[PDB]
């Protein structure tokens, strides 16, 4: 059994382990799923990289309310897929607030 | 002192409330790096709602995280980095006297992103 947390932050990979031997990001591409499903997640993870504000990162954020609604909403989509290819010998929990 | 790095980074432009500063310190190559509260999207409180749970199961209480964070990032060394290879990189440092990895992402302005802890 493995658990698998998705979930954005700046400059990492979007998948994380949750336990002390495994702590910290995780390639999509050290898992059994699918190219398109890789795809995604590295293109999710991409948008929120998007809303940093590199220089005054205080200031960072999407550009309206309905911009960081539909990332939520797209991460909730991830994480079923994730769950699906993934099967029963993981268990994905996602992060969805940002 | 605290209150000569506030000085400092009042002269080079930072715009910050010193009751929202958590930490602050110089690198060891002069860059003044600094901590502050921040909210979901930046800075402790994003730390804390993303990676919190790490800190606790190693045993290092919330209030800790700014020491442990700034003490990774001012005088750890870079022994890596996350996302493919060239995204937040990775800090070997010491905690009660335990070796540990902590990335942290900071800004050009010297304030603290994000963070969390490796295996």
């Amino acid at each position: 059994m493995k658990e698998i947390k998705l979930m954005a932050d700046y400059h990492c990979y979007p998948l994380w382990g949750t336990t002390p031997d495994d702590f910290g990001d995780i390639s999509p591409d050290e898992l059994p799923i699918s190219l398109g499903l890789k795809n995604s997640l590295e293109a999710w993870a991409k948008r929120y990289d998007a809303i940093l504000n590199t220089d005054d990162p205080a200031l960072s954020g999407f550009k309206s309310v309905e911009e960081e609604k539909l990332f939520i909403d797209d991460g909730y989509k991830l994480a079923e897929l994730l769950q699906e290819e993934l099967g029963s010998a993981y268990k994905v929990i996602y992060h969805a607030d940002y | 002192t605290t209150k000569s790095l506030f000085k400092e980074m009042t002269i080079q432009g930072i715009k910050f409330t010193p009751e929202n500063v958590v930490g602050a310190a110089k690198d060891n190559s002069g860059k003044i790096i600094f901590l502050e509260k921040g909210n979901s999207k930046s800075g402790l409180q994003h730390i804390v709602e993303e990676h919190g749970d790490q800190f606790a199961q190693i045993g290092v209480s919330e209030a800790r995280i700014p020491d442990v964070v700034m003490k990774a990032v001012t005088d750890g060394k870079i022994v890596g980095y996350q996302g493919a290879g060239a995204g937040r990189p990775i800090y070997e440092t010491m905690i009660d006297g335990k070796k540990y990895n902590i990335a942290v992402t900071v800004g050009s302005n010297g304030y603290v992103v994000g963070a969390n802890l490796r295996g």
